[PDB]
């Protein structure tokens, strides 16, 4: 009998457009189906609309497209998991998957103009509502503003309709107020247990006239090197011109959260030219602390807190920077990105993520296997170096350890970590598997791209297969679906992929077949692969200024800024002094912030691969359900482990 | 304030498939039954495992249908159609269609016509019900296989069989209310007599659903506890568990939290999981119970406070109200003087 599978999201949203690919395989003829979902436990009648009939000419596939309704009985219960019941009705045929229910329903960007205020002066923040697909929605949007302590001041309720996303709202600080850490804390009505926040703080301040950065040499300190730490101050007036002072620079070691600070550190180094350098022997730093043990510091880290005086005696700036590690090695290694689960007798990847030990992606570093050490690589721009090592047809499990090879440096230096991975696991032992091998470069919108299916299975079925199903996550949901031929014979097949703009900024990709084996079995082989694309903005929106003569414009002046941007969209704008990010830098916007919170919203944390199908799929953030009785695992907890 | 309930780790067998004539149906689709009523109320499908539950929605949906057969054109119900009705298996089939009614299509001119014919005939004009047909096996009736009050025990069981259906076929049957009255004054005459603690907690029950359970009757009905924990009765524990269940059910009628936690923590105490001979109304009743305790669940908090303050400007007296919903919500207001 002609099996039926349907292919749903593993977490569904409340208000959005969440897509159901209805497929078939071996169907004859016109298959008419009904998709029906009801709630759990019971049976509420939420939606059963969007029905969908089948076509051999489009090789029996079709997707359903609707929205679950906002009810009370969601909103009733916000402390414990809540699922509802799809069920679709392949004519004579029933299948019906429970699936877990969410309650995100968009994101709530907050933009404050400034991120230091003074008590008496008003405050300019916008809310800015998007749903799960980056679009303006009109919802509802709750908005309250927290004291240091924790007592809300001032609450809100605002609407987003007719606003096109954007809510621009005002707030006045008493004249009189404790100062500290407030907070903006907003939250969509459907779902108040979800609560986006912001971070500005009141202070007693007056704007500086200087901006001082404080840069060491490296991100680091080798902890048998003689020489010492080394910082260099570089104050830079505001306004492009240099800076005539003398500056104060002491050295403390933070571990923990507790601050030691270093007595004989201190210095008076003359600044001049806007430039300047400060040495800490080796000797201070172990005398220091207690222990004059010299591996007990590995894993602490030091600050610097400098500050700057002109000559004029007229301004003091304090500048700090903290997080420098003390780590006997200048590299690190992580297998973040790596696969764990490989496939045996088939080429495996192994995506090195080399950083620094601050935490930033490290730039041309050689990476090498520790066997057959022939196979080396260097990193991209993107801090990943590709690798690859053929596996031998052996169930038993392989351990990798990787270990940079960068010249000039010792044995010791080099990082080193060590990993293991499980081998595939098939159905029945039927030695059937699937490899899905894709370039894993710094990819682009627009730029192409070419996906390599490989099958491996015995001439005795190689024939019984003729195609291919593959799948596009992104942003939690459905992008693309399709169906790749393969005529018998031909081993491997080429799809051909456009990446478009709307695949940023990490899209999931799935693959899978399916026949009849053993005896008289059916059964399924799945695969899936992680992919990167260049984070950035999904149209294109640059300020540039009209006037490109008149240098250094005098205050009064007027110049003309263009602002190119796609057609319809709505630009808001605003202009912040660099004094307040003299005085604080801290918890602004940015893309990479947006793209960070997308990634954290997903449903799926396995870079690919996993220990049979059923594994695959519910990594990859998609339940699999078929007619004949062949199913996926439950998946019941928001968070995965 | 509200005790513990079950987790349902070792629940798993009480999923038997309908088979054989109505009784074995019956019989095989009552723990089935009563424990997805008790998961959908406990909303503890989560560790249970979800997939369980359309596969039970399945078999008691064509349970239903099968045993519609068996169903006689009077509207009544019996173990085959050539044996005559019964009145308690029609009263039984009254108690798990009102239950089922949130989960299958209960045809309601078929249980109107089952109360219509058990009303107009199958009870004495004073109010006590008779048997017209015992069933084959008397392990399944529960506390009537003895003989001694069986009659009065009969009735106060039709006779919650009867309340608890009242929306059901309001209309339909006028007569309702006359045999409610009589139900509760033969119950309310004989009641200080009983001398067994299952007759006692059945005419408890049965007399505090509709309130005439007060005064002197109440006192024996608490008097009746046994160490203020449990009930007692001669033989095996099930009628024990079961007056248990009877005495657990009229105290949440009665909406007395004072003694219900040491009742159902003793029921847990013993973890009557049911299973074997003679234990289907036990196990039934004693899960139905644990999901009345569910649901309308007594809960500490009694938030209705109305707060409303004076101020020296009278321009606006400020009043608000503070409920469990709005426990945590804060209010803040500032007066400059
Ligand atoms: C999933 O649903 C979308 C809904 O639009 C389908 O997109 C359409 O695809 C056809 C041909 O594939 C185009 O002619 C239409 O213009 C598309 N619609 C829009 C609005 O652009 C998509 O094809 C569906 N997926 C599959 C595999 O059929």
């Amino acid at each position: 009998s002609p099996m039926y599978s349907i292919i749903t999201p593993n977490i569904l949203r409340l208000e959005s457009e969440e897509t159901m690919v209805l497929e078939a395989h071996d169907a004859q003829g016109d298959v008419p189906v009904t998709v029906t979902v009801h709630d759990f436990p019971g049976k509420k009648l939420v939606l059963s609309s969007e029905k969908t009939v089948l076509t051999p000419a489009t090789n029996h596939m079709g997707n359903v497209t609707f929205t679950i309704p906002a009810n009370r009985e969601f909103k009733s219960e916000k402390g414990r998991n809540k699922f509802v019941t799809v069920q679709a009705t392949f004519g004579t045929q029933v299948v019906e998957k429970v699936v877990l229910v969410s309650l995100q329903s968009g994101y709530l960007f907050i933009q404050t103009d400034k991120t230091i205020y003074t008590p008496g002066s008003t405050v300019l923040y916008r809310i800015f509502t998007v749903n799960h697909k980056l679009l303006p929605v009109g919802r509802t949007v709750m908005v309250n503003i927290e004291n240091p302590e924790g007592i809300p001041v001032k609450q809100d309720s605002l609407s987003s309709q007719n606003q096109l996303g954007v809510l621009p709202l005002s707030w006045d600080i008493p004249e009189l107020v404790n100062m500290g850490q407030w907070k903006i804390r907003a939250y969509y009505e459907n779902s108040p247990q979800q609560v986006f926040s912001t971070e500005f703080e009141v202070k007693e301040y007056v704007l500086p006239s200087f901006e001082v950065i404080v840069e060491p040499t490296e991100k680091f300190y080798y902890i048998y090197n003689e020489k010492g730490l080394e910082v260099t101050i570089t104050a830079r007036f505001l306004y492009g011109k240099k800076v005539e002072g003398t500056a104060f620079v002491i050295f403390g070691i933070q571990d923990g959260e507790q601050r030691i600070s270093l007595p004989e550190s201190l210095k008076r180094i003359p600044i001049e030219d806007g430039s300047g350098e400060v040495v800490l022997s080796r000797k201070v730093l172990l005398d220091g602390v207690q222990n004059p043990r010299a591996e007990d510091l590995v894993g602490k880290s030091l600050y610097v807190s400098a500050t700057v005086i002109l000559h004029s005696g007229s301004d003091m700036v304090q500048a700090e920077r903290s997080g420098i590690p003390i780590v006997t090695s200048p590299y690190q290694i992580h297998f973040t990105k790596t696969p764990k689960y490989f496939k045996p007798g088939m080429p495996f990847d192994l995506m090195v993520f080399v950083t620094n030990p601050d935490g930033s992606p490290a730039y041309r570093v050689p990476v090498a296997v520790q066997g057959e050490d022939t196979v080396q690589s260097l990193t991209q721009g993107d801090g990943v170096a590709k690798l690859s090592i053929n596996t031998h047809p052996s169930q038993k499990p392989l351990s990798i350890t990787v270990r940079t090879k960068k010249q000039e440096l010792s044995e010791a230096e080099q990082a080193t970590r060590t990993m293991q991975a499980l081998p595939y696991s098939t159905v029945g032992n039927s030695n059937n598997y699937l490899h899905l091998s894709v370039l894993r470069t710094e990819l682009r919108p627009g730029e192409t791209l070419n996906v390599n299916f490989l099958l491996r299975m015995d001439r005795a079925h190689e024939a019984k297969i003729r195609y291919y199903t593959y799948l596009i996550m992104n942003k939690g949901r459905l992008l693309k679906a399709g169906r790749q031929v393969r005529e018998p014979g031909q081993d491997l097949v080429v799809l051909p992929l456009s990446i478009t703009t709307d695949f940023i900024p990490s899209f999931r990709l799935v693959a899978y077949y399916t026949l009849i084996g053993a005896s008289g079995q059916r059964e399924v082989v799945a695969d899936s692969v992680w992919v990167d694309v260049k984070d950035s903005c999904v149209g294109s929106l640059v300020v540039k200024s009209g006037q490109s003569e008149d240098r250094q414009p005098v205050p009064g002046q007027q110049m003309t800024l263009k602002i190119e941007g796609d057609h319809g969209a709505r630009v808001v704008l605003v202009a912040v002094d660099k004094g307040v990010f003299v005085l604080n830098k801290k918890n602004k916007l940015t893309q990479s912030k947006i793209w960070d919170v997308v990634e954290k919203a997903d449903i799926g944390c396995t870079p690919g691969s996993g220990k049979d199908y059923a594994g695959v799929f519910s990594d990859a953030g998609l339940t699999f359900t078929s007619s004949s009785g062949q199913q996926t695992a439950q998946r019941a907890e928001l968070q995965c482990p | 304030m509200t005790e513990d309930a079950v987790d349902a780790e070792r629940l798993k067998h009480l999923i038997v498939t309908p088979s054989g004539c109505g009784e074995q149906n019956m019989i095989g689709m009552t723990p089935t039954v009563i424990a997805v009523h008790y998961l959908d109320e406990t909303e503890q499908w989560e560790k249970f495992g979800l997939e369980k539950r359309q596969g039970a929605l399945e078999l008691i949906k064509k349970g239903y249908t099968q045993q519609l057969a068996f169903r006689q054109p009077s509207s009544a119900f019996a173990a085959f159609v050539k044996r005559a009705p019964s009145t308690w298996l029609t009263a039984y089939v009254v108690k798990v269609f009102s239950l089922a009614v949130n989960l299958i299509a209960i045809d309601s001119q078929v249980l109107c016509g089952a109360v219509k014919w058990l009303i107009l005939e199958k009870q004495k004009p004073d109010g006590v019900f008779q048997e017209d047909a015992p069933v084959i096996h008397q392990e399944m009736i529960g506390g009537l296989r003895n003989n001694n009050e069986k009659d009065m025990a009969l009735t106060a069981f039709v006779l919650i069989s009867l309340q608890e259906a009242k929306d059901i076929c309001e209309e339909q049957v006028n007569s309702l209310p006359g045999s409610i009255t009589k139900a509760g004054d033969f119950l309310e005459a004989n009641y200080m007599n009983l001398q067994r603690s299952y007759t006692v907690a059945i005419a408890g029950y049965a007399l505090a659903q509709m309130g005439r359970l007060k005064g002197p009757l109440l006192n024996k009905f608490l008097t009746t506890a046994k160490d203020k924990n449990r009930w007692e009765d001669p033989g095996k524990q099930l009628y024990n568990v079961e007056a248990t269940s009877y005495a657990l059910l009229a105290l949440l009628q009665l909406k007395d939290f004072d003694f219900v936690p040491p009742v159902v923590r003793w029921l847990n105490e013993q973890r009557y999981y049911g299973g074997g001979y003679g234990s289907t109304q036990a196990t039934f009743m004693v899960f139905q119970a644990l999901a009345q305790y569910q649901k309308d669940a007594p809960d500490h908090q009694e938030l209705n406070l109305d707060v409303s303050l004076q101020l020296p400007s009278r321009s606006s007296k400020i009043t608000h109200r503070i409920h469990w919903e709005s426990a945590s919500l804060l209010r803040s207001e500032e007066t400059k003087e």
